[PDB]
């Protein structure tokens, strides 16, 4: 390697020493130095594995990835947070995954519907329970499209069958009643809890309107895997209605019961998240004819190579819509690099999120001159470090599921000029005098998607970074 | 678009044209109902009709104003000196607690989980235990790992008490590092229960076997229950410190959500010392100041440690802060300090001078039941009607002392006190009895902006007081107790009053007539 | 009509359809400007052209943000023990001063009059001054006589000096009693200068036959000046005794202006003892915490003290608190206590946690020249830009140090200083520049009130920092100075920031996408 | 006199012995008991004198009597405080003179306009100043109707002559532009200022539409002397209409200088402030024939009174009027006096306030059973000690131009149980332990003038009388 790789070797060394002998030798296989040469992990990287226990991960539940993540976002649908109290509540409103509509009338997403188990059902099961809850939904909540029931973990653990349940009450309401069994026991991350969501698409959802008519045209797509954080998905749309397309669905963001069930009638899928929501892609692909293709809307390079990749499947009409607009935010997006470029380039940075944006957010990045010294997921799998590797320069720290110490430690001795992560790491880094910006929900600002969301991006790592607190942690007098 | 020089957060970008436009032209795609039809279904969810067949409800639960049991373990652990907060079961809910806590305090939360999978409902989670005990002292050197459990664990029926002594036989964790655990099963009771028996396994862990003698320290030990206001850690050291009575809170985790930002991260900061446990059934008393909620507590103090446990209510308003007061002095013998009598009468003076807005208003609150006793007790003695009072973990038995409360004085005569209901009766109750501000945590802000959209005229403000406060910064640094608490409820409760009725008098023209310059 | 059960006051009782007809009937009798006319003034009121003529103005002053000397020197005078405030001249002048300070602070404010009429017109007031001493020394029993004048007695030309001379000649005025005084023109300068001409007099008679040895007295002496939050005497103190350095507060009237309401009416209570002030000299240093406006007392300090007068700028926000807590100690030779470095790096801890909120936010401030400056400071150290920056009774020279203190800032590139303008001059520059919002007193709710009404686009919301608060209650109770100080002014900016993006994002179905739950 | 007049004779001579023996002889002739048989004062208390120096007055000065009362409330006419900055800053907005308008366009009463004099002023006078101030107004405020120019302190003191001034401007200007040479020194209180307000809208308004067409009515009347104070005189208008009189004009609570200019042309005078109005009154029936009397609109018993007594100027149909108003509001006042008469009878009231409340609230008191024990005025001339004289108590402590010491003393003797005064007493007495209500500015509520006022003074008394907080000022274990 290089000479910044031989110092990450060193520092992994050095930053496994703490772990007990099991442990260690188990988080050595979690990390590597990234060589430009190679195209595939290969036997560098092992991921998607279980935590070790008591490190203190970041990593969250099933649950977590299928109601907070994949359904929670469908407005038009109450989903139902199917146990003890806890786990809707800490996930009530936490992710902004925005939509428009009319709260707790046409749109659900901000309300915390729950079964709150109490003992009692613990000890004589939760389905009717269920059953009457879901008669009292419809009453006070008349206008939902559909109803999801999302798992919390005593639910499997009791003997439940939430099946039986959703089958009965979708024909005494004549409505959708979709069956999750996302238990936070399954998996080891959110990520088992995207699989199991989409699985469950595939079987409740997607053939719907199978046989049924539907007015198409020759441009017609669908947005998979974007859940329009603070409004990227809607930053995304606009350009891809610029450029001549129908967005038919966007999933889940601001996304409906509706126009999932449209999606098997469109002519691609456009893949945003490939970690969520690669397996319907797929299954679409193989089941329905679909193509589909992952595509980056982060930062001006990304952007113009996506809309002229995704013209590239249509005709010269699209190809030619994806020079102009290309054209037309060309002003704009010089503007912002003259602007803010400056302010920015040299600097270094440390990312560690989930299971997209750590490689996805790096071209966005290097437009504004900046450098990513060590990215790493939280539960990603394999071939999403392998997706990862064309965008990272020699020697850079590329690693998994870390532990808060491992994360503090790489942080002490590379020293990032930034960080971007989650709320539960902000607050560590900001007290080390380390600029921080909040990657998952963009710090309450974005979006960050798209030709608008680059403006944002720009003027947010700047005012962050260049702050004029960050020259103060230290007293005068110290 | 943007343009350069002003550059639009997705509010108020989204309001452009292109994105309105955008915005007309994906509704065509979601077979959205008629909005006429949508507002005509909002409209009956805010009538009386409505609201008799949402309190028919029997099985569904919609905006819960509560959280689960180990919430309430972790806050407790995080106030002891040196300790990691270690959660038994599954690895969601620790990203859940931390998270929690971390958007209310705007503060790193240290917490641990063993990361119980599919594995354990077989076998158990002995090995989760003991990996997890030996990894979590390794990376972290806690000298105490404080176990509670989730709701998986509870399921399983896992042994603590055993699986703790078989980590320490086989050296996984160190014999002199100290294991305090709990069972916090989160479908029995709430956050406040899971605070309560995380503190009745400190006090096991540290006292068990000690020969007690209340007295043989003059001191006084203190027990705040689950507290989210720093404030009120600070101000109940400060009010001791002035009668010059030795106090100990038993846990105080107002250091470790506080640490300085100056280049380090400290994991660790201040926190109940394992001396001050040790030595807490030697003190005078203990007082438990949320009574409702300390249960477990007061059979500590009582059966172990042989103490009164002089009952207290919770230290909110002027009253309760003079009985907590003459209790402290009553047990241990030293007058009330000048400062604090000076105190209390510039709090006397602050409600003199803000009694005519407050005379007569008329509140909705919601919240904790020692909270919402203690805040509806202030609110009676400020001359103010909390005419809806909802406490959705409280029981019969607070519900009865509350209506017992009410009855008692002339501002309770229009109360209504509702248990096990939710802030989505709530937002009914805000619809059909209509006080004139609420108080509550963030969760209200939904009710705010519903009733706002029936019309200006029937908008019922939110006063931010409680937990989570998720929208507003630094409010947890407040103080809610004792004098110096009281003022800043008076302060906020009279301001809030004032900025409505300025809001309302400001229409050039209009309704400015009544703009006073001076209220 | 009022029903028994719903006792309107006259906001909202004017809005009932029987008195909007009554103001539709009597519109037809005051022969009113047509509603089209009005408008058409009021939009040309909120354009670049009326601004433009609106600076053109050299003779007219509309809505002034300074008052006169005396009211100062009444402050000022307020601060020392058993001291009587007495205003020689007209008495209109006084029955004003004691209203103003009345509602600000919701005290009672002691200050008597010698009601010059017109017969001391031609005589001139010295048998006004003869019996006024000896009446208010009955009634009223000080140990001190404050002595201020009104304008009357001014352009008469009264010797206040010589008349004080006889007073105590001719016995109508005791031996015992001191009777320092001041000349306060309110034609010259502002309250501010009043203050500070009355602080001299109070060293002069205290200390003009000293013989005084800076450093005698291991101490040093903190001098205010025109101060009407409480909190700001009380931090200086408490951070004086962490420092561990004794200290004597010069005027400070924090302890009669929040006297307990406990049956008993106390004229005086506490301030800065005869003691203090006669052995100020022997201190090691006096400090000058508002520098522009205390000329007189500098030359005091160094002129009849001979010691350094060491400058500090105001101590409002991170940055001048640091500087003063370094001036204290290499003055003292004492080290920066730790629990003021532990302050220090949670208001550090402030900054960065809301820092997101308040960067780029544009703020129009007004006031008096110290808080201006200190404030202006305080947020450019944010982030933030103070782009409308105006004080009424500042002068060429500070507006010269104001500007190269914006010059030396990224944030102060926008900055525009205004002195010698008012209130009339201020509301154009919010609707032409249009700040995010602005910082102020009471006065301020008129231009929101003004920018509203072009249109909610247009509102710029008012912050309240200032003198006076007359709209809201206890405000004078908070802190703005040292880093207790700048956490509240942090606290206020953010949640100030965040209120009004709530109310902007509360339309429900239309705005509340961004309506977020965390922010 | 009865016990309590000696009690309170002996209370008098307690009082009185702190002051030095000159002052102690001038007080003693300021304080009286009353008698229920006298009807004249005759030498028993001297008032309208000017102040002891030194005792702590309550009293203001001209300039607050010309601007701050009579002239400040005609919202359609800017008033200039000429002279230096405070005496304007001071007032501005202090009073609640209600009214209706479009704030710095049609109406200007909030607005504070000075001529800021600083010493060049003082040096060379201000008269040129003044002219160019009015050129700018006029300029910057287009819709005044109208200019007045209240003087303080040094305006005469220098030699200026605004009335020069005021000649010139109206003549370019083409409104009236009125000087007022109200300086504070003039006088020894408010009250003449009142006067000199009186002679200057006798002088230079009054005679301004003389021989001009007005249309009448038979029942016109004009309102004078109700300064509108939270909306008093909007609440007393709307009872003389429902009566079926028209009121062509209100002094000067939301009055116009049209209305103003209008008032030589009605039928009837109704006086409200006495102290302060009587002058032009006496004014119009010498000069226009107009016939004035007093009424009083504080409390039901008051209000039919007035109202059949108004009612009587007229004919049948005013006076069956008059009985129809009385008998629709009965049901109202009778459920007021039903509810909160029970809480407040019996409880003792001391009264001190400027020249025309202390005897003119004594009614509404007595409607809900209270008692008062003392009444004193600031200012009020023995005229209105005569008008007192009927609604007291025999052995009432009566007495004029208290001092703060004076004031003290009696309320810690007498002991009331709740006292009416101003802003300036109103935290002494609170500090007391004594309930206190601000009936100066009604502690910003109101209207507390007709029926809809005495539902609010009726709640406001009890409010304030009744509060938990009186119960707390001793801490529990003392
Ligand atoms: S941590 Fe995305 S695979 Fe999933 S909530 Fe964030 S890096 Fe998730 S991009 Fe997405 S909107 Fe996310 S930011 Fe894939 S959905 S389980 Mo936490
Ligand atoms: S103190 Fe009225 S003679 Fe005058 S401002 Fe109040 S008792 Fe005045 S009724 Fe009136 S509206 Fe008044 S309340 Fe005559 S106007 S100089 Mo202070
Ligand atoms: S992995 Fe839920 S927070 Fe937990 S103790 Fe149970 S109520 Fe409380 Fe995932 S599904 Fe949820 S969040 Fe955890 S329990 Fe499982
Ligand atoms: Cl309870
Ligand atoms: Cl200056
Ligand atoms: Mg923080
Ligand atoms: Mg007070
Ligand atoms: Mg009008």
């Amino acid at each position: 390697t290089n000479a910044t790789g031989e110092r990450n070797l060193a520092l992994i060394q050095e930053v496994l020493e703490v772990f007990p002998e099991t442990a260690r030798k188990e988080r050595r296989k979690h990390m590597m130095v990234s060589d430009p040469k190679m195209k595939s992990v290969g036997k560098c990287i092992i991921s998607n594995r279980k935590s070790q226990p008591g490190v203190m991960t970041v990593r969250g539940c099933a649950y977590a990835g299928s109601k907070g993540v994949v359904f929670g976002p469908i407005k038009d649908m109450a989903h139902i947070s199917h146990g003890p109290v806890g786990c809707g509540q800490y996930s009530r409103a936490g992710r902004r995954n925005y939509y428009t509509g009319v709260s707790g009338v046409d749109s659900f997403g901000t309300l915390n519907f729950t079964s709150d188990f109490q003992e009692r059902d613990i000890v004589f099961g939760g389905d009717k329970k269920l059953s009457k809850l879901i008669e009292e939904m419809e009453l006070l909540f008349p206008l939902t499209k559909g109803i999801t029931i999302q798992s919390e973990c005593p639910v499997g653990l009791i003997g439940d069958d939430i099946s039986a349940v959703a089958n009965a009450s979708s024909k005494a309401l004549d409505k959708p009643v979709i069956p999750v069994r996302c238990e936070g026991f399954r998996g080891v991350s959110q990520s088992l809890g995207h699989h199991i969501a989409n699985d469950v698409v595939r079987d409740w959802i997607l053939n719907n309107r199978e046989g049924q008519p539907f007015e198409t045209t020759p441009y017609d797509v669908a947005i998979i895997g974007d859940y329009n954080i603070g409004g990227d998905a809607w930053a995304s749309r606009i350009l891809l209605e610029e450029m001549g397309l129908r967005v038919v669905a966007q999933w889940s963001g601001d996304g409906t019961l509706v126009e999932m069930e449209n999606t098997p009638f469109v002519k691609l899928n456009l893949v945003h998240c490939y970690r969520s929501m690669n397996y319907i892609a797929r299954h679409m692909e193989e089941k329905h004819q679909i193509p589909w293709m992952e595509y980056n809307f982060f930062g001006p390079t990304k952007i113009a190579e996506s809309l002229r990749k995704i013209a590239d499947q249509f005709d010269d009409t699209i190809r030619a819509n994806a020079e102009a607009v290309i054209a037309r935010y060309e002003g704009q997006m010089a503007a912002i690099i003259a602007k803010y470029r400056p302010r920015l380039e040299g600097r270094k940075v440390l990312l560690y999120m989930g299971g997209l944006r750590p490689r996805h957010v790096i071209g966005a990045y290097e437009d504004l001159g900046m450098e990513i010294i060590a990215a790493g997921y939280e539960f990603a799998h394999n071939d999403d470090y392998d997706r990862t590797l064309p965008d990272l320069k020699e020697g850079t720290l590329l690693f998994d599921d870390a532990s808060s110490y491992e994360l503090e430690a790489f942080v002490k001795a590379l020293k990032p000029d930034l960080i971007g992560s989650g709320i539960k790491e902000k607050y560590i880094f900001q007290k080390m005098g380390v600029p921080f910006r909040q990657m998952h929900s963009w710090d309450y600002s974005g979006p960050y998607h798209g030709y608008d969301g680059f403006a944002i991006f720009a003027r947010d790592m700047d005012m962050t970074l260049n702050n004029p607190a960050w020259n103060e942690l230290t007293a005068p007098w110290l | 678009s943007q343009t350069i020089d002003k550059i639009n957060s997705c509010y108020p970008l989204f309001e452009q044209d292109e994105y309105q436009e955008l915005f007309r032209n994906k509704r065509q795609l979601e077979e959205a109902h008629d909005a006429q039809r949508v507002q005509e279904v909002f409209a009956w969810t805010t009538t009386a009709e409505y609201e008799a067949l949402n309190f028919r409800r029997e099985a569904l639960t919609v905006d819960p104003a509560k959280a689960c049991q180990p919430l309430g373990a972790v806050l407790c652990s995080l106030g002891f000196a040196n300790t990691l907060p270690y959660v038994h079961g599954s690895q969601g809910c620790v990203a859940y607690f931390r998270t929690y806590f971390n958007r209310h305090f705007k503060e790193p939360i240290a917490c641990v989980s063993d990361s119980m999978t599919e594995d354990a409902a077989v076998f158990g989670g002995n090995n989760n235990m003991n990996l997890g005990l030996q990894n979590a002292s390794a990376l972290y050197k806690p000298e105490i790992i404080a176990v509670s459990t989730t709701c998986m664990a509870e399921v399983i029926g896992d042994d603590l008490q055993a699986f703790i002594a078989n980590a320490k036989k086989d050296g996984f964790v160190d014999s002199s590092i100290a294991v305090p655990h709990a069972h916090t099963p989160s479908f029995i009771g709430s956050h406040v229960t899971g605070w309560d028996n995380m503190f009745e396994g400190f006090a096991k862990t540290f006292t068990a076997d000690y020969q007690g003698q209340p007295g043989k320290l003059p001191k006084l030990n203190l027990v705040t229950g689950f507290e989210t206001y720093l404030g009120n850690f600070r101000v109940l050291k400060r009010m001791m410190e002035q009668m010059a009575v030795p106090c100990s809170l038993l846990s105080d985790p107002s250091e470790v959500l506080d640490t300085p930002a100056d280049g380090h991260y400290r994991m660790y900061s201040g926190g109940t010392t394992q001396q001050e446990m040790k030595e807490a059934p030697d003190a005078i008393d203990t007082l438990l100041l949320q009574p409702w909620q300390l249960l477990k507590s007061k059979k500590v103090v009582q059966e172990m440690w042989n103490q009164p446990a002089t009952e207290v209510a919770i230290p909110l308003g002027l009253a309760a802060t003079d009985e907590l007061l003459m209790t402290v002095s009553q047990l241990s013998g030293k007058p009330i300090a000048d400062a604090l009598t000076l105190e209390r009468g510039r709090l006397v003076d602050m409600m003199l001078d803000s009694h005519t807005w407050l005379h007569g208003k008329k509140f909705g609150l919601y919240g904790d039941p020692d909270f919402v006793m203690g805040l509806t007790r202030f609110l009676l003695e400020l001359g103010c009607e909390p005419t809806v009072i909802l406490s959705h973990n409280a029981n019969k038995r607070w519900q009865k002392a509350m209506n017992k409360m009410l009855d008692a004085s002339p501002y309770g005569r229009d109360s209504e006190v509702f248990i096990n209901c939710d802030l989505w009766h709530f937002r009914s109750l805000m619809f059909t009895r209509q006080p004139d501000f609420m108080i509550g945590n963030s969760y209200g802000k939904f009710i705010q902006r519903d009733t706002l959209a029936k019309g200006k005229a029937f908008e019922v403000p939110l006063i931010r007081l409680g937990f989570p406060l998720f929208d507003r910064h630094h409010l947890h640094r407040q103080t809610t107790w004792g004098y110096e608490g009281a003022m800043n409820i008076v302060t906020t409760l009279v301001n809030a009053v004032l900025e409505k009725l300025d809001s309302d008098t400001s229409q050039l023209g209009k309704t400015d007539y009544s703009f006073d310059l001076v209220r």
